[PDB]
């Protein structure tokens, strides 16, 4: 159906429904809840408003055994609409931990009642990690150079935050931490600069150990993420380029306002000298002139 | 001890060796004590020599003193009726406090009598309370005291729920260290509601119950309280589970067991009702007095736990364990902790703290919590209040009346209340003569019960911080 | 002769709030309505679990607009995933009055006191949610009997006394002749709190992304030109002001705009900026060749 | 190179200007003054 799902932007009330909805329909141990998520579509940039628990019943033993409830979707959803008739259907929230195959069958399902193709935005809620607890995957078919004759597949999808005026209100109220995401003065932004090092080298060690395996433990060969590793080598930084010459002129031009702005500084602490040296002075003829009126009041 | 006795009994003679005894007694812990006489008996002293030890002549004596010595000005009672009027409940309950305090020690139904009708005007727990400030009065005299309270204790009074209770309670004031017959009395109404107390008539009742078992069997460590108070909590009664928090580290004070640390602190956990949990905070510390280094870990864990109540426990746990010792690492955390903690209850509570920790040394004081009262944060100040009260309590320290001053008159209404509470703390029976601000202080009190521009809060402090100077 | 009375505190979930903001917001400037759920433990903790909107009547707050249909049928959808909890009273959003409880919505609260005496009636004012503000304030009604006999003192009993007095004239003069005003505190779990808190995948990498130069160029230029100007009014004030009266001073030699410490505070600013922008170059450079 | 030299004095002079200036204050803050 729709092809636009080009982004993914995500309520913070969703997320929290995710999380508090899965402790009181009292699910837990790998044991699943499948809930609706409402909001907007036929729109490039997707926006998930808010959410609903389904009750949902997973059998242990696998993962093509299922109950749901489907006649119970249908009845929630129209007294949902009095409510706000611009939400429509379009997908559902998986809670977790991590991608399964077997939802390609799932996200099938929800298809009828939707007029769009189903988002499957697996909140995770064992928020591993400071890092975003979002993937989102939409089920797409597609064809595919290799011989396969056409394959069906889950493709990964951006995922970012935005709040609404009244949901970014409720998230600064509750939010009473000193904070380090904020980026502001030269301590937080000192921090966050050996921060960003330290984040690319994990990423990066990931990538070193996941090449060894492509050609040692048979990993697939998966062109798509040797495709793009191509960009990274040829759009890669020179020097001995006149850009490099470049960077150096600006470089002086920093350091030089940064002297002239020292100096600056040095002049208006001076004055201040001055001031509390006024003060003292004037205070050594009260400190004198004190001990007179003693000798009255003794 | 028992080694000093085989000396003197070796040089026996009666001036000689009752001098030592009364010497010993007003300094010794109860545990001390009470070691002591089984170890004379079986060396098989004179029993002149244990029932000195017994401290039942030191109590005849004091109760005879106060008796003569005691000067009661009346125009205190009149007033506090007239001003504040008690059908408001804040205010009779801040009049009833003062009047207990003022008539300390020696009995007097001269109040009761006077003010007939501002007794009637009590209602709810404010009546509780009115009948619990009798058992201050009657504090002393120990063999009339089941005799005062009898009819006001249970099976005598039907009239109200609140009466019966808080007749118990302030049978523990009374008893507080005398207790241990007294502790069987009120043992036999908690084990039978030992279950329910789940029926608000017994609720009340039993508040009351477990408070006065707590006073009776303080520093004991009766086991078998422990366990009674414990089947309580468990029931998780919305008030009665507050009391028995308090009333187990009450009995089993200072013993620190591994057990009852454990058991109350898994507890904490899984209770909701908000007095309860706050109350095992505090009960935590309680039972860690005077433990040093082995709390150390227990300490380390409250801190640890986000949780505004066992950081508000926490602050009072460190305080206890290193109650006077000027050390180190007590002092860093205190501070620390007050100042970038950012919830409220937590951080006064910190503040409060530092008087225990610095009861020994009382001269560094005014200038640490200089810093503080600086601090234009609401809640510091008002804790800072109480801190220089608690350290400076005995002594007159002059620097420590002027860093209050700015705080008496500071216009947050709550700072107002612990402020003017603190300098009658401090300056406690000092006279007016020696000290003529004590005077200016006293009437300001006066003032501001006379104003009607005042929040109750004012009031509430006002009125009891002169029964605080006025006392016994 | 029976309990404490202490008006209970409103112990606020954090989904509650946030839904609640939501929905008035929406609505805003019609009002809103909804109940509240939520589950009553000790003498004056009620947790408010969470809420649900019922739709908008065109009678704004009335008994006639609580439709029994709607509600019971409600209560039966959450019943099957098990999120049902007793109903502990209700909600409603006025944003054209400020926070007190109208004739009409006294006549909807009594109707909660039969279900539970301790129920609460919650005004939201979503129009001033658009400050930093959240303007939300709970009610629990006062019996007429009460201050007839001059019993009220039994309600307000062992208490710290902080009451919200904002809003007087005839909205205190019925809060005072019919309902309680008590205080609202905001409980959450730390676990709420995380997922909240964290923000992108990008947050932790923007170390490396970097101002375009255009713009650095810029505010160069910007800060040395601008601090001259401000030094001309500094030179022209320490000419004199050394003699006496305070606020003369400020007067005569432009004492007041304070020249040398507003000089002060922007030269910083830009002298710390300055340090992070060459931080960043010299180690995208280097790290990456 | 020329420029960092003249930063780091800079700063030298700061620190021997703040260290100065509070000194007598706190001496005569001390003693009783009107």
């Amino acid at each position: 159906m729709s092809l636009q799902h080009e982004k993914v932007t995500i309520a913070p009330l969703v997320l929290l429904s995710a999380l508090d909805h899965y402790e009181r329909t009292q699910t837990k141990e790998n044991k699943r809840c499948v809930g609706v998520i409402l909001g907007d579509a036929n729109s490039s940039t997707i926006r998930v408003t808010n959410s609903f628990a389904l009750p949902f019943e997973e059998d242990e033993k696998n993962s093509d055994v299922w109950f749901l409830d489907h006649n119970y979707i249908e009845n929630m959803n129209e007294m949902c609409k009095k409510i706000n008739a611009k939400e429509k259907l379009i997908g559902w929230y998986h809670s977790g931990p991590k991608l399964r195959a077997s939802d390609l069958k799932i996200n099938e399902l929800f298809k009828k009642y939707t007029q769009n193709n189903p988002l499957l935005l697996i909140v995770d809620v064992k928020q591993q990690g400071v890092g975003l607890p979002t993937d989102a995957y939409v089920a797409i078919e597609q064809v595919k150079d290799d011989g396969t004759s056409t394959e069906k597949t889950f493709l990964h999808l951006p995922c970012t935050i935005e709040a609404e005026e009244a949901e970014e209100i409720g998230v600064e109220h509750l939010l009473r931490d000193v904070r380090d995401q904020a980026a502001g003065g030269l301590s937080i932004r000192l921090t966050n600069q050996l921060k960003s090092l330290k984040g690319l080298q994990s990423k990066l060690k990931d990538v070193v150990e996941y090449l060894d395996k492509v050609i040692n433990k048979e990993l697939p060969i998966n062109h798509t993420i040797l495709g793009k590793l191509q960009d990274v080598f040829n759009l890669l930084p020179n020097l001995g380029t006149p850009d490099d010459d470049e960077i150096d002129v600006e470089n002086h031009d920093r350091i030089n306002i940064s002297n002239n702005l020292q100096k600056a500084l040095t002049v208006k602490t001076n004055d201040e000298l001055m001031v509390i040296y006024i003060s003292n002075l004037v205070r050594s003829i009260i400190a004198f002139d004190d001990l007179i009126e003693n000798k009255i009041q003794n | 001890a028992l080694q000093l006795f085989k000396k003197l009994k070796e040089e026996n003679d009666e001036g000689l060796s009752a001098q030592i005894a009364f010497d010993l007694v007003s300094s010794a812990s109860q545990q001390l004590l009470e070691i002591l006489v089984t170890e004379l008996t079986a060396q098989g002293y004179d029993p002149a020599l244990l029932n000195i030890l017994s401290g039942l002549p030191t109590c005849d004596y004091y109760n005879t003193f106060l008796l003569n010595n005691k000067n009661i000005d009346i125009g205190l009672l009149n007033k506090s009726k007239s001003s504040l009027d008690g059908k408001f409940s804040l205010f009779h309950t801040a009049v009833s406090v003062a009047n207990g305090f003022m008539h300390a020690g020696t009995t007097d139904n001269s109040f009761i009598k006077a003010n007939l009708p501002w007794l009637g005007k009590a209602q709810n727990w404010a009546k509780f309370t009115a009948t619990a400030s009798l058992g201050v009065i009657h504090k002393g005299n120990l063999l009339e005291g089941k005799k005062v309270m009898a009819p006001y204790l249970p099976g005598s009074r039907a009239s109200s729920r609140f009466i019966k209770g808080g007749s118990l309670y302030g049978l523990g004031l009374i008893y507080a260290g005398f207790g241990r017959d007294t502790t069987d009395y009120l043992k036999n109404i908690i084990v039978e509601n030992s279950g329910t107390s789940g029926d608000e008539d017994v609720d009340v009742l039993l508040h009351g119950a477990s408070l006065g078992i707590g006073l009776a069997a303080m520093g004991s460590a009766n086991i078998e309280v422990y366990e009674a108070l414990k089947e309580v909590l468990y029931n998780d009664s919305a008030t009665s589970g507050e009391a028995a928090a308090l009333g187990m580290g009450l009995c089993m004070l200072g013993t620190g067991k591994p057990e009852a640390i454990h058991d109350m602190f898994t507890y904490s956990q899984e209770t909701q009702h908000g007095n309860i949990t706050r109350g095992l905070a505090v009960g935590l510390a309680l039972i860690n007095y005077g433990r040093q280094e082995l709390a150390d870990d227990l300490i380390t864990k409250m801190l640890a736990s986000d949780e505004s109540l066992l950081r508000y426990g926490g602050a009072f746990t460190i305080a206890l364990a290193y109650a006077g010792t000027g050390n180190n690492s007590a002092v860093k955390r205190l501070l620390h902790v007050a100042v970038s903690d950012s919830n409220d209850d937590v951080r006064r509570a910190a503040v409060i703290a530092l008087g225990f920790v610095l009861l020994r040394d009382y001269t560094t004081v005014p200038r640490i919590v200089q810093l503080l009262s600086k601090s234009h944060n609401a809640h510091v100040r008002c804790g800072t209040a109480f801190a220089l009260g608690i350290a400076c309590a005995g002594k007159g320290l002059q620097s420590a009346i002027d860093v209050l001053d700015p705080l008496t008159k500071d216009p947050v209404d709550f700072v107002r209340q612990a402020a003017m509470i603190a300098l009658s703390m401090i300056l406690i029976q000092q006279t007016e003569k020696l000290n003529p601000q004590v005077a200016d202080i006293n009437k300001n009190f006066l003032s501001v019960i006379t104003n009607k521009h005042q929040e109750g809060l004012a009031k509430f402090g006002a009125c009891v911080a002169q029964g605080i100077m006025n006392a016994g | 002769t029976g309990r404490d009375d202490t008006k209970e505190t409103v112990y606020i979930s954090s989904i509650a709030l946030l839904k609640m903001l939501k929905h008035g917001r929406a609505g805003v400037p019609m009002e809103v309505m909804g109940l509240m759920l939520g589950e009553f433990v000790d003498d004056y903790t009620v947790n408010v679990v969470d809420v649900f909107a019922m739709p908008q009547s065109g009678t704004g707050v009335s008994v006639e607009a609580v439709d029994d249909v709607f509600q019971a049928k409600m209560m039966d959808m959450l019943k099957q995933t098990g999120r049902d909890q007793m109903v502990v009273g209700w909600y409603h959003s006025h944003p054209g009055f400020g926070c007190w409880l109208s004739s009409v919505d006294v006549n909807t609260q009594k109707s909660f006191e039969q279900l539970n005496s301790r129920a609460v009636a919650v005004v939201v004012d979503p129009i001033q949610s658009v400050k930093g503000k959240v303007v939300i304030d709970a009610f629990r009604l006062i019996d007429t009997g009460a201050l007839i006999n001059n019993l009220e003192p039994r309600q307000t009993t062992s208490n710290t006394g902080l009451l919200n007095k904002a809003n007087i004239q005839a909205l205190i003069h019925g809060l005072n002749r019919h309902y309680y005003s008590l205080n609202i505190d905001y409980h959450k779990t730390a676990k709420e709190t995380k997922m909240l808190m964290n923000l992108h995948k990008e947050q932790w990498q923007s170390g490396l992304k970097m101002y375009d130069y255009e713009e650095k160029e810029e505010s160069n230029l910007a800060a040395t030109k601008s601090m001259v100007k401000i030094a001309e009014q500094y030179s022209k004030r320490i000419e004199e002001e050394k003699e006496l009266t305070e606020e003369e001073l400020k007067t005569r030699y432009v004492g007041r705009q304070d020249p040398k410490k507003h000089l002060s505070e922007t030269a910083d600013e830009t002298l710390e900026n300055n340090i992070v922008s060459v931080l960043t170059a010299g180690v995208n450079s280097v790290a990456i060749k | 190179q020329v420029f960092d030299e003249r930063i780091k004095f800079a700063n030298q002079l700061h620190d021997e200007y703040l260290v100065s200036m509070r000194y007598p204050e706190d001496k005569k803050t001390q003693q009783n003054e009107k």
